[PDB]
């Protein structure tokens, strides 16, 4: 399952995985949030290509 | 190590080799309460001075 | 054990 995959990288890169099961809404929700701004700084025209 | 299940019991086991043992509390760590992880199963935690060696 | 001798 996804959730337990990204508690062994946060356990890979130091944090224990009890960090993700407490904050598992909020992390997904900033990760959506990050996803839908590359998507529109995308869609502008900033030449990033 | 993981959590898995055989159907009956629960085992823990390392990841990239299946060799089941008995949750005790020396192969896992305590923290919070079972309010905030989603998918949180009930079973029992075994306490390895507790079967004969109180003295 | 050779503490626990209670
Ligand atoms: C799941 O694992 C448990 C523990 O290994 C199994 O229970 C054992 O079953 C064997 C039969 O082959 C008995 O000889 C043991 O005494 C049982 N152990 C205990 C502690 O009672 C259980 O059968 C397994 N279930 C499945 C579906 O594989
Ligand atoms: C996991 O175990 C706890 C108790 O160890 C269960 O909490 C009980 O839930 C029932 C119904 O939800 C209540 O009537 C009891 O009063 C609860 N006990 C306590 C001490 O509050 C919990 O429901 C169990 N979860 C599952 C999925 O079985
Ligand atoms: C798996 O999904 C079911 C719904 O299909 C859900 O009720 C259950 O809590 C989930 N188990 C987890 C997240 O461990």
């Amino acid at each position: 399952p996804f959730a337990m995959q990204m508690a062994y990288r946060f356990n890979g890169i130091g944090v224990t995985q009890n960090v993700l099961y407490e904050n598992q809404k909020l992390i997904a929700n900033q990760f959506n949030s990050a996803i839908g701004k590359i998507q529109d700084s995308l869609s502008s025209t900033a030449s990033a290509l | 190590g993981v959590f898995v299940s055989n159907g009956t019991h629960w085992f823990v086991t390392q990841r990239n080799f299946y060799e089941p043992q008995i949750i005790t509390t020396d192969n896992t760590f305590v923290s919070g309460n079972c309010d905030v992880v989603i998918g949180i199963v009930n079973n029992t935690v075994y306490d390895p001075l507790q079967p004969e060696l109180d003295s």
